[PDB]
């Protein structure tokens, strides 16, 4: 659950990675040290605050996940990356989404909310389903795409809708969870009209 | 005009009103004025000189709290005329832009503090340079303090090489004012060095005003400027990379060099910079620095070998060459980057010397028309020994090389008049292995 | 000496390889074949014969857990209080 | 060297798109991608390939 | 200057520079194609391609002088440098022949990477083809002979990008796509956080009118603006989604046109904003004030791709696009009619999941948050599509409940269920609001 949590923050690393891949599309030329560096590089403040709005996004869902990375993602990446907390003035190459060095970071973390995602449709869509032919490129990747929710508005009163109170003669009082009914409110909101990401 | 005298009643009730929430000092509340004064000109025998009379009576009121016992006063006066379009006197020049001049500010932490005030990065902009450019005419001393106010709102230092960021009105960070017909004129206004020496401490609150001071100061008061400045050099030995940008700025917009003024000028402004750069220590170079003050040296010598073409000014070139000389002879050894880097700047240095050399000298030595043979560029001899002198490394060539070159010229001649002219007393002074003497 | 800990993350990665406890990461879900209250449980008594050992010699459990170099007393405070 | 050059342009052509495997490289060279004349005797070389 | 044939250089390093580019291995290998396009318009003969050779050198001017400054002069006298290498002599026989390979593979990677700037998509055979007017080929000579507004930097086989991941030979209507959608979206970005979002529409469109591209559009007449207007529609509808089709990209081209015209519709009259509503930043306008609604409608067109067909008669039988966004209301209308009309055609199963998979976008748009306002037309037939959904979405609860029950555990009971399933169908057309007391009655008597 709590991976599923920061899903609804990947269109906006996404949008970092489609505007680094659109601006900086070269190798050995990108001269700048740090991230606080290039931020205010930027002349125009309102995407100066727009771009500090996302990678404080990225800093954060990074900061978050940097564990099952190395131990659950396909791609083997070394434990040189995630044994420090990153901030606005660390390396600024942890952000050009490359394959092989140290730029692993911000590829590994997309293709591992992918691989969540496609694990937990392909799960839903192995148990009933049993077809659907639904499937999106990660060309259009919208916010209406992707599993997202929030645990203090959206999935706690779903969860607390569904506790049945039971009291017999004798005088009792037994918490049951119909868990049929649980099901059925949650596929049909959040897990069901989904893609399968590719 | 009784109903004229209620208004200027009423004019003065609301600008204490206005002055009045001024007070507390926030963003938010100085977005409020502008909104109060755009309504209060939207509701103005009423002609445009009374809107002006009441907003230049209280003006004169408030620099008597503020010239002795502040900033927000210039700002918000600012924002009152702009919000007109109205001619100020020349004389209120004097006093307005002393509003802006930040007195004890001299802590930067203090700038980024009064920052928040003046968040949009746009508008101002303009509104200072048409201020600026407003007050270009001929009182033109106070302006040098609003520069450290429109360079804290912006981007930093750009450190690269010269002809490769743009040119001058972004590495000094002006945009807006055509400061060429200053530096270039009669210069009957030497008060912007008076106003230099008395407020020096402005060089302490940003990076920029020293550029930027750089780039507005006359050729014969450039190396005053550079010996009134040792100390914040002392302070940080980085700025001398400026200088050396704020003259390979200036140099190639200067045209050929033709009085003994400019001689003077440039002879002196060399002085201070060898001064100022063999005082301190290889310092300067710290930190990997070495490689752009080599590139900035060497463009230097190509942007002064182009603007002399009189050789009575090899003065010029024997400094430029004797800069690159100390230069070098202070840097640390290190591995062989820095050998092939020093050899492959003193190949295009001496490259640049000779090519210097054969741009002026497009005619023979020593015509004779007369019985009576004498040099065709008569002060010849003092410029070959002294761009001969200066000592590089000899494991490089510059003995090897030039003399190999003043021998192919000295072939040119047939035997007999340069053996008249060799024992003439115009090829005098033997000079203890002067080595043009043993060529 | 550098024997394969139990309730350990998996890829080998012998020792105890785990942050600051102060940290905004993900709640430690459970590893490749296991219940998440029995990891849990197995978790919690790992650490207290860990810290058992750790109260007589904390040099070894300095050659054992593989990050600091200062304390090992107030660290696992940290992890036994969350 | 010269008739190195033409033929690493061609096969720079020839790797990321297609091409019909005959057509003798004469009617591929003047005419297809519109190569001058360089030299007659790289073309009387290439002329029966 | 005469002393070197610039236009004969550019002529023979054109093969050698297209032979380096590689595209993503199969969208539209069209190097052979780069070489007809740049060897048909590099001549002197049309003042077009006379223009594009004085730019072109221009821009090669430039980007040479710019790239040359990096250089210790050692490197800057090439003919010196080249005279003492000995190797590149005897390799190219004589010494005018080597100094013109010299030059030659010199401007050869700035060519290619030029040719990898400009033809990001296919913007050169909009050059290439004949009777197109004024206004593409105008464009095309305003962008390319602007340094500021169009920055090329430089750098081996150099990669060009695609960004429409187009169909067979797109070459996109607008003579730059992507230069002005990243300009307008930084526009966009500074508009939106210098103004508040209540003169944004305004203080947008006078940003536009300042910036030289804005003072150069206002100088065509209408007809080329408006269909510059359609022409940028279509290709912002091929730049942000990806759509598999041709005619489910005009749909979505009249829909974002209802779009603009309403937002224009929005203000009462203004007329100082609206002396220019055939304006380019009016599209950026609607989709950001209306994207949800028009993705929305492409996932209900991308799931269930028959119900198009339908649409196919709607705009025939409704005459849409001429006053609001309506076409997501008749895509739900006809798709709740398409299955209305069936119920069990192909299967049971595949009407299950064909009903579970539209049930989301098809719950979204009957929703007060979706449809914030609009006239009094369109939330009426959001009343009609919300009864119809829900008879639809409790026949699918009576169907996964009790029809794959008993076709899985006991097949004894289906010739009577499936009759019952009509005859809830026939007391349900009447009255769908499930809220009032007698068609609940209804289906606890028919249960």
């Amino acid at each position: 659950e709590a991976e599923l949590r920061l899903v609804k923050f990947l269109p906006e690393i996404l949008a970092l990675q489609r505007d680094l891949v659109k601006q900086f599309q070269n190798v050995s030329r990108v001269e700048y040290s740090s991230i606080r560096g290039f931020i205010h590089s930027h002349s125009s403040d309102g995407l100066r605050k727009l771009l500090h709005d996302r990678i404080t996004i990225f800093l954060s869902t990074w900061n978050a996940l940097r564990r099952s990375l190395e131990t659950n993602g396909e791609i083997k990446l070394p434990k040189d990356y995630c044994c420090s907390d990153l901030d606005l003035d660390a390396e600024f190459e942890v952000i050009l989404p490359r394959r092989q060095g140290l730029g692993l970071c911000g590829t590994a973390l997309v293709s591992y909310l992918i691989s969540l995602h496609n694990n937990m449709v392909y799960t839903v869509q192995k148990f009933s389903n049993e077809d659907n032919s639904y499937s999106v490129d990660i060309s259009e990747v919208a916010d209406l795409h992707v599993i997202s929710y929030e645990v203090e508005r959206d999935l706690n009163p779903l969860i607390l809708s569904n506790c049945q109170y039971q009291v017999q003669q004798g005088g009792e009082t037994s918490q049951e969870f119909d868990l049929e009914k649980i099901q059925r409110q949650i596929s049909s909101r959040f897990l069901q009209g989904k893609p399968r990401l590719t | 005009k009784e109903l004229l005298k209620g208004k200027k009643q009423a004019a003065v009730v609301m600008l204490d009103r206005i002055f009045s929430v001024l007070q507390p000092w926030s963003d938010i509340n100085l977005q409020s004025f502008m909104t109060q004064f755009l309504q209060f000109y939207s509701v103005v025998q009423y002609e445009e000189k009374e809107v002006w009379t009441n907003l230049w009576e209280h003006v004169k009121k408030q620099m008597a709290p503020f010239l002795e016992g502040k900033l927000t006063l210039g700002l918000s006066i600012l924002f009152m005329v702009e919000a007109a379009e109205f001619t100020v006197p020349k004389k209120d020049l004097d006093s307005l832009c002393y509003l802006l001049i930040p007195s004890a500010g001299s802590p930067e932490a203090l700038h980024s503090d009064l920052s928040p005030v003046l968040r949009i990065r746009q508008r101002w902009r303009i509104y200072l340079t048409n201020l600026c450019l407003r007050c270009i005419d001929e009182r033109c001393d106070r302006w040098l303090g609003i520069l450290p106010l429109l360079h804290t709102c912006m981007q930093k230092s750009p450190p690269k090489k010269n002809s490769k960021s743009q040119p001058e009105d972004t590495w000094a960070g002006l945009e807006g004012i055509s400061f060429s017909e200053f530096r270039d004129k009669a210069p009957t206004r030497s008060q912007p060095l008076q106003f230099m020496q008395s407020k020096m401490a402005l060089l302490r609150v940003d990076e920029y005003l020293f550029r930027s001071w750089l780039s507005v100061v006359p050729l014969e008061s450039l190396s005053s400027y550079l010996e009134n400045s040792i100390d914040y050099l002392s302070d940080v030995p980085v700025r001398v990379l400026d200088c050396l940008q704020g003259i390979s700025y200036r140099l190639p917009g200067l045209r050929k060099i033709s009085n003994q003024n400019m001689k003077k000028d440039v002879e002196n402004v060399f002085k201070m910079l060898m001064h100022l750069v063999d005082i301190y220590q290889h310092r300067i170079f710290g930190e990997n620095l070495l490689q752009i003050y080599l590139t900035e040296c060497l463009t230097l010598h190509e942007t002064v070998c182009n603007i002399t073409a009189n050789h009575q000014f090899f003065e010029i070139p024997a400094l430029s060459a004797e800069l690159i000389c100390k230069l070098l002879e202070l840097s640390p050894p290190g591995e062989k980057s820095y050998e092939d880097l020093v050899t492959s700047t003193l190949q295009e240095a001496l490259a640049t010397t000779r090519n210097w050399l054969r741009s002026l000298f497009k005619s023979r030595m020593l015509s004779i028309s007369s019985a009576y043979v004498r040099l065709t560029y008569s002060e010849e001899m003092a410029v070959w020994r002294r761009l001969v002198e200066i000592g590089f490394p000899e494991k490089h060539g510059w003995k090897g090389s030039l003399l190999g070159d003043m021998e192919g010229r000295l072939k040119q001649e047939p035997p007999r008049l340069q053996i008249s002219f060799f024992c003439s007393s115009q090829c005098r002074d033997g000079g203890l292995h002067d080595s043009v003497s043993r060529s | 000496a550098n024997a394969f800990l139990p309730t350990m993350p998996e890829d080998t990665q012998t020792g105890h390889v785990l942050g600051s406890p102060q940290s905004s990461g993900v709640a430690e879900v459970s590893d490749r074949g296991q219940s998440p209250v029995v990891f849990i449980l197995t978790r919690l008594l790992t650490h207290l014969a860990m810290l058992v050992g750790a109260t007589h010699n904390p040099q070894a459990l300095t050659v054992i857990i593989k990050p600091w170099v200062q304390d090992p007393q107030g660290f696992l405070q940290q992890h036994i209080q969350r | 060297c010269e008739a190195l050059s033409i033929i690493e342009i061609t096969l720079g052509f020839l790797s990321t798109a297609g091409g019909d495997p005959g057509m003798d490289l004469n009617v591929y060279i003047e005419e297809v991608l519109r190569m001058c004349d360089q030299t007659a005797q790289v073309l009387k070389a290439f002329s029966r390939c | 200057s005469q002393f070197l044939d610039t236009t004969r250089l550019v002529q023979s390093c054109v093969q050698g520079a297209v032979g380096m580019l590689r595209d993503q291995n199969e969208s539209c290998a069209r190097n052979m194609r780069r070489v007809t396009i740049l060897l048909d318009l590099l001549n002197e003969d049309n003042t077009r391609n006379a223009s594009f050779l004085r730019e072109s050198k221009m821009r090669l001017h430039v980007l040479l002088n710019k790239q040359e400054e990096n250089q210790v002069r050692s490197l800057k006298e090439w003919v010196t440098r080249e005279a003492a290498n000995q190797d590149a002599l005897q390799e190219a026989g004589t010494f005018r022949h080597t100094l013109w390979k010299r030059v030659q593979d010199v401007v050869t990677p700035i060519l290619a990477s030029m040719i990898a700037h400009i033809d990001r998509d296919g913007n050169l055979e909009l050059l290439a083809q004949p009777d197109s007017p004024a206004w593409v080929q105008d464009l095309w000579m305003f962008i390319y002979s602007d340094i500021k507004f169009l920055n090329i930097s430089l750098v081996s086989f150099i990669l060009v990008q695609s960004h429409m991941n187009l169909l067979k030979d797109a070459y996109n209507a607008v003579p730059f796509s992507w230069r002005i959608r990243d300009y307008l979206e930084e526009l966009w970005v500074q508009a939106q956080y210098i103004t508040d979002t209540e003169g944004l529409s305004k203080k947008f469109v006078e940003i536009f009118q300042k910036t030289p591209l804005g003072v150069f559009l206002a100088q065509f007449p209408v007809a080329q603006q408006q269909k510059l207007l359609q022409s940028y529609l279509k290709d912002f509808l091929l730049l942000t989604m990806k759509v598999s089709s041709r005619e489910e990209l005009m749909f979505l081209q009249m829909a974002l046109w209802s779009c603009l015209r309403e937002l224009q519709e929005a203000s009462g009259t203004p007329d100082e904003t609206y002396k220019f509503p055939l304006s380019l930043p009016w599209v950026h306008l609607a989709f950001q004030h209306f994207r949800t609604r028009l993705q929305n409608f492409s996932r209900i067109l991308t799931i269930h791709p028959q119900v198009l067909s339908s649409l196919s008669q709607a705009a025939e039988k409704h005459s849409l696009a001429g006053c609001e966004m309506t076409l997501d209301a008749f895509a739900a209308m006809a798709c709740a009619e398409m299955l209305k009309g069936d119920l069990l055609k192909p299967s049971p199963k595949a009407w299950l999941q064909l009903v579970k998979n539209l049930s989301t976008p098809l719950e979204l748009v009957c929703s007060e948050g979706y449809l914030c306002d609009s006239g009094s037309m369109t939330r009426s037939v959001i009343q009609e599509v919300r009864a119809l959904w829900n008879r639809i979405f409790s026949i699918a609860l009576f169907v996964e409940h009790v029809l794959l029950g008993t076709e899985s555990h006991i097949p004894e009971l289906s010739p009577l269920v499936t009759t019952y399933v009509s005859l809830l169908d026939k007391c349900l057309e009447e009255d769908s609001n499930l809220k009032t007391c007698r068609p609940f009655v209804a289906v606890m008597t028919t249960l």
